[PDB]
């Protein structure tokens, strides 16, 4: 799931590390 | 915090002197201290800890995602050494998945969450926090199960009720997830005070018509979660001019607005050609911003990606469009067409960043009926013409005409955003 119009997933952006 | 057994207790001189060298900073020293200490005593929980913690210093101090997988793999060998106090094992097992998840290594973070609430099956904040592995790779049933589990034997976790209210809300379970919501975030337990469950109690709020809801927001300006009452996303660049309607020049893209204006024949031609031969490459909306009605959306591109297939069904726009990576490379936006109909309402809503604005071309736009409020103003569009909105602002659409509504919609990089910026901030 991605953040396009609203604000639903509990987080937005992905995780890579540094 | 009991770190030491019995073993570690008799060689504590050289684990305190391994130890002074990571707290000074010389972490080079530091990891070569405790490589030595883990060579010489390769059953002391204490140094193995130590070489951990400082492959994880290391690894801070070189950003290097490798050197962060060998402190995660050295967190666990503390697990699997003979005579490991509780404390300590709970410290390594606990650093170990949060290194994994910064990592984005959500799977292997799952598995140690689970290993640590088998050990400790009566430290509820690990099941917590097992809740939170389940929620970032996506499993909102298990999440939601975790969180049952808890509130099951400690009823007024704070922490379980506003991520039990999160799963209730995110599954359109509105008027359920409200008290979990209010009360979790009342509670002040660590953890709640977080803008996601500001956001979502307040939604809620709204969409059951309870006017409490913008006393939250409130709230959560003044607590700091949002830029404004109005403005309540939560990726922000700070500093950003915050402005509901925008006009082209004020963005700066003119010649963007330019270019849409005089060829937006052809992108609606586009568009009702894929309506009539090809209406399955519109997808309807998926994230629960609809109270009724009928909204699809036909995306070009997202997260600054072109999508190969969907511009075989729209050559000549995306054609054009390539000429202005302002919007094209918006890794924060996207570029879609949005087709609307009769007895729509869509609920009001924020989208996550600041960090772009939202312009509308309208394509087929009906003599009446069709309106969008952002913030405290309402407009409507007119076809061949441009609206420029921040959506990070509440906004709110209403579709009542007697037939379909075509627009075409195009994230740019918020005009104030350094090329340093643009380039350096997340996907969303
Ligand atoms: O009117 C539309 O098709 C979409 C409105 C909206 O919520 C947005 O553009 O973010
Ligand atoms: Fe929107």
């Amino acid at each position: 799931g991605k953040c396009k119009d609203g604000l639903g997933e509990y987080t937005c952006t992905s995780l890579e590390g540094f | 915090p009991k770190l030491l057994n019995k073993f570690d207790k008799t060689i504590k001189a050289e684990l305190d002197a391994a130890e002074k060298l990571r707290k000074r900073g010389k972490i080079e020293e530091a990891v070569n201290a405790f490589k030595e200490l883990v060579r010489k005593y390769p059953q002391s929980p204490r140094a193995r800890y130590g070489k951990a913690q400082c492959e994880d210093d290391l690894a801070e101090k070189r950003r290097s995602n490798e050197v962060l997988r060998g402190a995660i793999e050295t967190y666990q060998e503390v697990a699997s050494l003979p005579d490991v106090p509780a404390d300590l094992l709970k410290l390594s097992l606990k650093r170990r998945s949060d290194r994994q998840q910064f990592l984005g290594h959500m799977r292997g973070s799952l598995l140690t969450l689970q290993r640590l609430v088998q050990l400790f099956p009566n430290d509820t904040s690990l099941k917590n926090d097992l809740g939170v592995g389940y929620l970032l790779i996506g499993d909102n049933d298990n999440a939601k199960k975790v969180y049952e589990e808890v509130l099951s034997v400690t009823p007024n976790d704070g922490f379980a009720k506003v991520h039990y209210g999160f799963i209730l809300k995110a599954q359109n379970k509105i008027a359920e997830s409200i008290p979990y919501l209010k009360e979790g975030i009342e509670s002040g337990d660590p953890g709640t005070d977080d803008g996601r469950f500001y956001f979502h109690l307040g939604d809620a709020m709204q969409r059951v018509g309870n006017k409490e809801a913008y006393k939250w927001y409130e709230l959560g300006h003044k607590r700091g979660h949002f830029a404004s009452v109005w403005q309540r996303s939560l990726y922000n660049v700070n500093g950003l001019k915050a402005q509901p309607w925008w006009t082209p020049k004020e963005t700066g893209y003119t010649e963007l607005v330019k270019s849409l204006e005089r060829n937006w024949k052809l992108i609606r031609d586009e568009g009702l050609a894929v309506m009539d031969k090809a209406k399955g490459l519109f997808l309807p909306e998926d994230e629960n911003l609809r109270e009724k009605g009928d909204w699809s959306q036909f995306t070009l591109w997202q997260q600054g990606r072109r999508n190969e297939n969907a511009c075989k069904g729209a050559p000549k726009t995306c054609t054009l469009l390539e000429k202005f990576p302002e919007t094209t490379g918006c890794r924060r936006g996207q570029i879609k067409y949005s087709i609307m109909h009769p007895g729509t309402h869509v609920w009001p809503h924020t989208g996550p960043t600041n960090c772009r604005l939202r312009m509308h071309l309208g394509l087929v736009i009906p003599k009446e009926g069709c309106k969008i409020r952002c913030a405290n103003e309402t407009k409507t569009w007119e076809e061949g013409k441009v609206l420029i909105f921040d959506d990070s602002f509440e906004h709110e659409v209403w579709q009542d005409a007697s037939s379909f509504r075509l627009i075409f919609i195009v994230d740019v990089w918020h005009p104030e955003l350094t090329p340093q910026q643009r380039r350096s901030l997340p996907a969303i």
